[PDB]
């Protein structure tokens, strides 16, 4: 959807880097061809293995889906440890309010 | 029959399907755009070239008055000067002393070579997909056109295919187009008699050969300074040569999703943006009845090697116990992973090996042949290349993306989270009952 397309004028011996996705990315040098090229998710990782690995991979491929999900399960355990905490902690001082 | 699918935009890359009926054995169904284009309708505004400035003979009117009329000449700009003395090679040019008066004129016209280097104006309306279809139903392969709108049937009388309407617009035209030598630009030139001097269509007409020449460049002209016959002037530099200088890069370098941009017709052709829906009235005579095609008994899939990428990665073998020599077709019941081979003969007893590509990380799909299913059930690696030079066949989707040991990963964190919800709400009960 957004070509960003660049042109320059290369003199002498230089070298040139261009982000390519997934939805691919073509180049022409001079009066050659157009050259296409497309990206693959090769993210040094490990999508099967540990969970660090999983982590990194995926962190590689989409950073910010993976982050909110981090923080989607952090905030998960964090609100079922708290809630399960205080209704034991309820449940205890309602057991023991009578014998006191 | 009647089947209706939705097949992606992208140019090559074919889809598969299978149509099954309830009485008849299912047949593949392949589905390639080999080609497209997206022609807007256009009208042609005006044409416009660097400009010739034509400076005539000066009239000179020895002491009497001259003055002179409105012409339709194209930029016609007129000064006359009094108390001249024109001067020639031979001597004085009037027999009167300084009363002497001197008609200058001026006008522009089109350059010798504006019959190439010219620029046509345009404005372009809505623009329409008009595709190229590759048809394989069953073994019969039909090549036809078919115009992206949802009504009109396509270039065949025996298949009765309608593409319809396309999931969304694109236009890489802007309302205002400059052609050029075969170069497109989305420039917003001025309209026609609303001319700039200096800029863009300074100079316009409705053809190269055309007398209604309109333009209105910045020429003035001077008083002569020294006694000769010139006559001085100054005008703005060519708005054509300034436009030139200045055009950017043409819609062939900067126009979103890869399609490159063609003339005579004005068009875009071979362009990836959205998805059609393709509805195709396959014959009766392709079907064969279920009797026909041979049946499986058992069948098994073992995936071997599953790497994960744009090109045909993973390979995978169904083991059969089939009943009598026939081909049949083999299908892949999954969004996320599409076969290579659609048809293979089969044998009493053997097995076949097929080639597949998928976007997820494992091969959990189901793989049917001769109809009959074989769920698929392996992991597949992420690619070693990092590019290729083919564009995927397969589009990325979520939940399939996400493989097994991380959506156990997920799943046991919040099945934890949930047992400790619940284990706190029964306490809770428990306390508050007794
Ligand atoms: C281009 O990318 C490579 C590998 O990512 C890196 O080593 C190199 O420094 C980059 N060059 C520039 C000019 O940024
Ligand atoms: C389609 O395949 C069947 C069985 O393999 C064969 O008999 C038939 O001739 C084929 N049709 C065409 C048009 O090749
Ligand atoms: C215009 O043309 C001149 C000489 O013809 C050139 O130096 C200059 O880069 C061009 N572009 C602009 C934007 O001035």
């Amino acid at each position: 959807l957004r070509a960003d397309a660049t042109a320059e004028w290369i003199t002498g011996t230089t070298s040139r880097n261009f982000s390519v996705g997934r939805e691919g990315l073509e180049y022409v040098w001079g009066n050659h061809e157009p050259v296409r090229v497309w990206a693959q998710e090769s993210a040094p990782g490990d999508p099967h293995g540990w969970p660090h690995e999983i982590i990194i991979h995926y962190y590689h491929r989409h950073p910010v889906y993976t982050v909110i999900v981090l923080c989607g399960v952090a905030l998960a355990i964090l609100v079922g440890t708290a809630s399960s905490a205080a209704c034991i902690s309820k449940a205890r001082r309602d057991c023991l309010t009578p014998y006191a | 029959f009647e089947h209706a699918t939705t097949v992606p935009n992208v140019p090559g890359i074919p889809y598969k399907a299978l149509v099954e009926r309830a009485g008849y054995a299912p047949l593949n169904l392949e589905i390639t755009v080999v080609s497209s284009e997206l022609t807007p309708s256009t009208n042609k505004e005006y044409v416009t070239c660097k400009f010739h400035t034509v400076i005539p003979s000066p009239q000179v009117k020895c002491c009497g008055s001259l003055e002179c009329k409105a012409s339709s000449r194209a930029d016609y700009t007129c000064r006359v000067f009094g108390g001249v003395y024109p001067f020639m090679w031979g001597g004085a040019q009037c027999f009167c002393d300084s009363e002497n008066t001197q008609l200058s004129e001026a006008y522009v016209e089109f350059a010798p070579d504006c019959t190439i280097d010219h620029a046509v104006a345009l404005k372009v309306h809505t623009a329409a997909l008009k595709v190229g279809l590759r048809i394989v139903y069953g073994n019969t392969t039909a090549h036809l056109d078919t115009f992206v709108n949802g009504v009109t049937p396509g270039s065949s009388r025996d298949l009765k295919v309608i593409a319809g309407p396309i999931s969304a617009a694109f236009s890489p035209f802007d309302h205002k187009v400059v052609i050029r030598k075969g170069f497109v630009y989305n420039y917003d030139f001025p309209e026609y008699g609303a001319m700039k001097p200096g800029a863009f269509g300074d100079i316009q007409a409705s053809s190269l050969d055309a007398t209604d020449i309109v333009a209105r460049t910045d020429i003035r002209l001077l008083k002569p300074s020294v006694k000769n016959i010139h006559v001085p002037y100054t005008q703005a530099v060519s708005g054509y040569e300034m436009w030139k200088n200045n055009s950017g890069r043409p819609l062939q370098e900067t126009a979103p999703f890869g399609c490159k941009i063609e003339v005579e017709p004005l068009r875009a052709s071979n362009c990836a943006y959205g998805h059609i829906p393709i509805s195709i009235d396959i014959p009766d005579a392709a079907f064969v009845r279920s009797s026909e095609s041979p049946t499986i008994l058992e069948v098994s899939c073992t995936v071997a090697d599953c790497i994960y990428s744009a090109d045909f990665g993973g390979s995978l073998t169904l083991q059969y116990k089939a009943d009598r020599e026939g081909h049949c077709p083999v299908h892949s019941h999954s969004t996320t992973a599409v076969l290579k081979e659609a048809t293979t003969h089969v044998t009493a007893v053997g097995s076949i090996t097929l080639h597949f590509s998928t976007s997820s990380p494992q091969a959990n799909f189901i793989v049917s042949l001769c109809g009959k299913k074989s769920t698929c059930n392996a992991e597949c690696k992420p690619p070693a290349d990092h590019i290729i030079g083919e564009p995927h066949k397969v589009d990325q989707e979520f939940q399939a993306a996400v493989s097994t040991t991380s959506w156990n990963w997920l799943l046991a964190l919040f099945g934890g989270a949930s047992s400790l919800i619940v284990v706190g709400l029964i306490v809770l009960v428990c306390s508050s009952m007794l």
